[PDB]
């Protein structure tokens, strides 16, 4: 069963810090790496991230890759620093010049040994190794020159592993650097073949969220990052407390992808309320029904409404009644009955855990698979062609030895499939 | 004397955890006596896993209760071949050396879903592998099949026309329920707001006492699963009643006993009790064995028949005259402390025949076509051993199984 | 006649075929990671077509994973007119035995059957050049 952690890039890397604050949490385990948890329950599947050194120690099983030595010796020093074991931590030394090709060749080209190791290092420890969550992000040097190509490594290393993707999409209105088309496309191409799971959160969609949900004064890059990695926990390790019908990953992936191009999903997570307004009333299922399905409440920028949903997977946590969750499902399936495809004849895959996060009384989150997504890549698409015309940056890339004709195929490429998932929409 | 279990699957195993209770605490088994005869099987630990954890940990000597390590999935495919095909083995020798140890037992009660990945993959081969071990034997599986509108998953109908058209003609027979249909009642007629799996699954581990423990008690006139088999076939079709079991009622809000026979009995033809959603009220009846257990004296049972005979608007198949076995154990029906329901001095748990069930194939019939129309998920099928075949073929078998009880009715 | 004229009715049959496979269509041949007999056996036709001569399953799922798929196929070869060595093993191999038919491995999926012309053709074009 067991799996393992990637987290490459600066963003990737962030994340990665809260999420093994998360997790960690999840089964008391200290910041030195020693159990103190609450129950017994909790320490039986640890195993599947974690792997015990010495009988205290139990060291999260990931793997720290960062071309900018800067990056790691911040994360060693945070609250949860202890916790790896330093070997994990394979930093580059070179800058991570933000550039896809540098990474996709060049610089990550050599560091690709030093990380593909440690991943058979890793592998070979134990169980049946389901698969591999990489987290990155999409702008970064590192992140989709150089973890796309990573990924292209493994898949051809376990050409049969699962492959969940947290890619932190570049939310086209909300720009932090002058290449995004160009770090974007270049990795998306790659991207779309060789990964199972793809989970597109929209970096902006997420300030929203902060800002006008849950309402805070300041969202800090932290806090961003805090409410995602209670999503992607929020999937799987959930999964891996007993439950009434616990159906994770493989489940989980082969409820959606129905054609077998593989198909982002667009997270959404649920009981998240402001502060004050905790106080009013709520928590009985139909309110995280309620939540769920609102476009405010994606964790991506499309709003499902327009488009379709192929197909939606909740999976929640708490203690229920099955009736009551069914139910919903159904009128939901009736109410907006217009948003969905309609050969698909019951679109909701449930799955109910049952453990539930910590200060929460139940939690559930939200996986939807929507056509709306095509304008994303519409988007994209766009930026990029405007200036590829006029061949704008061009030249630093061009200049590592790239040909110009990755450029038309990249943008080809994917630009056909956002042809695909309209097909499948009307 | 005694006769073998089987649960498989992320379901199957749930049923039996509470049923393998109720079914020992009616004999009153200490929660340390003479061990189970049953295996559990499924490939996804976690939920074997509590049975060797929670209580309940005695009662089982731990080899039976197989598990895999691997990935289960949610998919016939797999859980047929691929993955599935490795436990096969370790599970076969255990029925064997539990086969073995019995003496004259009778057959197989199958816990098999078409829900969980394996419930259908697995079972599928599973069944094969019993029919040729012990073609003689009695194969009678509980199925869960998958209702008309709570669904959850969306492989469903894949999962299960890719399991019917085998188990068909392996399998002696079928008993549906189905978990929409269940609820209802417990609304409607129990009048609770918190169904779970585990409170439906106290419901089915009735109906399940209903044959063996019971028969096991003796009684004015015992019944015999030959007897079933015998009385409920009406052809050679592995044939597919559909269960009730009567004096569903709450506790406390029985202040109501002046509960009798005619009751309980007439309650039973209601669809209000279908078990499963088809209304037999526009199908026609074939056979029907009510087993009743409890206070029960043969006389009021055998009028309550004739009233029943003789309310018209049941219908009932002409070339039957006469399609009653009627079994009384006597033994009351035993309450589990967790349940819910109330203590009642006599229940009946009438199982029939009836060509309603056109029905329930028809809304699954009807699911799966679209899909395919569209060659839907059908990758991850394929690329795991599956062939088109096995699709395209297994929609027809079931096909030409809604043609016999479509052409079972209107024979003069 | 200044053409030969032998088997050119082949050569557009072989071309129909090319055009018959969809990009689409190799994706999802590419993600089944072990699908039936019927399935794994023109894809070894394919494999000494193309001149990566033989494969197992293993070695199979590293070709197609390449990049060069779906290129080297709606890029591939006007005629094999020069006859490589592989001819005579295609059919020793998969022409000789009747595994490899049009029937069986149509049943096995519903993905391959263009496929499955497709390599006819650039056999059954490889009798006429001899």
């Amino acid at each position: 069963r067991e799996i393992v952690h990637i987290q490459a890039g600066q963003c990737g890397n962030q994340i990665g810090a809260k999420f093994w604050e998360v997790i960690s949490d999840e089964h008391g385990i200290d910041p030195t790496g020693s159990y103190h948890g609450d129950s017994d329950l909790q320490l039986e599947r640890i195993n599947v991230y974690y792997n015990e050194a010495a009988g205290n120690k139990y060291v999260p099983r990931a793997i720290l890759v960062d071309l900018e030595p800067g990056t790691m010796d911040s994360v060693r020093s945070g609250p949860f620093g202890q916790i790896f074991r330093p070997d994990n931590f394979v930093f580059g030394q070179s800058g991570a010049g933000n550039n896809w090709a540098k990474g996709h060749y060049t610089e990550g080209a050599e560091l690709v040994d030093s990380v593909l190791d440690v991943v058979r290092k890793e592998s070979e420890s134990c169980d049946c190794l389901q698969g591999f969550q990489l987290t990155h992000s999409l702008g970064g040097g590192t992140g989709s020159g150089m973890g796309t190509l990573l990924i292209s490594k493994i898949r051809e290393e376990y050409p049969d592993r699962i492959m969940n993707t947290f890619s932190v999409v570049p939310s086209p209105k909300v720009s932090d650097t002058v290449v995004e088309p160009y770090n974007a496309t270049l990795s998306v191409h790659q991207l779309v073949e060789n990964t199972d799971e793809t989970y597109c959160i929209d970096n902006e969609a997420l300030y929203d969220i902060c800002f006008r949900t849950l309402k805070l004064t300041t969202p800090t890059y932290g806090d961003l990052n805090h409410l995602v990695s209670a999503t992607m926990s929020g999937v799987t390790t959930c999964l891996r407390f007993p439950g009434q019908l616990n159906a994770d990953l493989r489940k989980l992936a082969v409820n959606m992808v129905p054609f077998p191009r593989l198909h982002f999903f667009m997270p959404g997570f649920a009981p998240l309320t402001s502060r004050g307004s905790q106080q009013y009333r709520a928590l009985t299922v139909p309110e995280l029904t309620q939540q769920m399905f609102d476009a405010k409440n994606m964790m991506a920028a499309c709003d499902p409404r327009h488009g379709r949903y192929l197909t939606v997977a909740a999976v929640f946590r708490g203690r229920m009644s099955m009736k009551e969750v069914d139910e919903q499902m159904l009128n939901v399936q009736n109410k907006n009955s217009s948003y969905f495809v309609e050969w698909i004849p019951n679109n909701v895959k449930t799955a109910v855990c049952d453990i539930p996060p910590r200060g929460l009384k139940m939690s559930a989150t939200f996986i939807g698979n929507s056509t709306a997504i095509q304008e994303l890549f519409k988007r994209i698409s766009e930026q990029f062609t405007a200036m590829f015309r006029r061949k704008a940056f061009l030249h630093w890339y061009t200049g590592e030895g790239m040909d110009e004709m990755e450029f038309t195929e990249a943008e080809s490429n994917m630009n056909d499939l956002v042809s695909e998932y309209q097909q499948y929409q009307d | 004397r005694e006769c073998i279990s089987i649960h498989v699957g992320q379901a199957g195993v749930q049923i039996g955890n509470a049923c393998w209770e109720l079914y020992c605490l009616e004999h009153g088994i200490q929660p340390d006596g003479h061990v189970p005869r049953a295996v559990f099987v499924d490939l996804e630990p976690t939920v074997i896993d509590e049975v060797r954890t929670g209580t309940y940990r005695q009662l089982f000597h731990p080899e039976q209760l197989i598990t895999g390590k691997e990935d289960a999935a949610n998919n016939y495919a797999r859980g047929h071949y691929t993955i599935g095909k490795e436990i096969i083995d370790l599970v076969l020798d255990r029925i064997r050396k539990l086969a073995d140890q019995c003496t004259g037992l009778q057959g197989f009660s199958v816990f098999h879903s078409f829900g969980g990945g394996t419930g259908s993959g697995f079972t599928s081969l599973l069944m094969e592998r019993l029919s040729v071990d012990y073609g003689k034997k009695s194969k009678l599986e509980f199925s869960i099949y998958p209702a008309p509108q709570v669904s959850t998953a969306v492989v469903e109908p894949y999962n299960s026309i890719l399991t019917t058209h085998t188990t068909l003609e392996h399998s002696d027979c079928a008993f549906m329920v189905d978990n929409e249909a269940i609820y209802d009642i417990c609304r409607r007629n129990l009048d609770i707001e918190r169904p779970t799996y585990t409170n439906l699954n106290r419901l089915i581990g009735q109906i399940v006492s209903s044959i063996t423990a019971s028969l096991r008690f003796d009684g004015a006139l015992n019944v015999d699963l030959t007897e079933f088999q015998t009385n409920l076939v009406p052809y050679p079709r592995g044939h597919f009643p559909l269960a009730t079991y009567a004096p569903v009622i709450s506790a406390e809000k029985a202040y109501h006993e002046q509960l009798s026979v005619a009751e309980i009995t007439n309650a039973c033809f209601e669809p209000a009790n279908q078990m499963v959603k088809c209304d037999p009220r526009h199908g026609k009846y074939m056979a029907c064995c009510l087993l009743y257990r409890g206070d029960v004296v043969p006389k009021d049972v055998n009028a309550a028949i004739a009233t029943i005979k003789t309310k018209r608007t049941i219908q009932f198949v002409d070339w039957c005259p006469t399609g009653f076995k009627v079994g009384i154990n006597y033994e009351p029906p035993t309450v589990v402390p967790g349940g819910d329901l109330a203590k009642v001095q006599r229940a009946v748990c009438m199982l029939s025949n009836t060509t309603a069930i056109a029905e329930a194939w028809a809304r699954l019939d009807h699911k799966f076509d679209l899909m395919y129309a569209k060659r839907a998920f059908v990758h991850w099928y394929v690329g795991e051993g599956m062939e088109e075949g096995e699709f395209s073929e297994a929609r027809e078998d079931m096909a030409a199984l809604e043609k016999d009880y479509e052409e079972v009715g209107v024979d003069s | 006649m200044k053409s030969i004229q032998d088997c050119e009715p082949t050569i557009l049959e072989a071309q129909r075929g090319v055009k018959n496979i969809k990009k689409q269509q190799l994706t999802e041949i590419r993600s089944m990671v072990n699908p039936p007999s019927g399935v794994k056996i023109v894809m070894e036709a394919v494999c000494a077509i193309l001149g990566y001569q033989f494969s197992n399953w293993r070695d199979i799922q590293q070709f197609i994973r390449k990049d060069d798929f779906i290129h080297n196929i709606v890029h591939y070869d006007t005629t094999l007119h020069m006859k490589p060595q592989i001819r005579k093993y295609m059919e020793e191999e998969f022409l000789s035995d009747p595994n490899f038919t049009y029937e069986t491995i149509n049943r096995a999926s519903k993905a391959c059957g263009p496929l499955y012309q497709w390599v006819n053709a650039q056999i059954n074009f490889s009798k006429c050049l001899e």
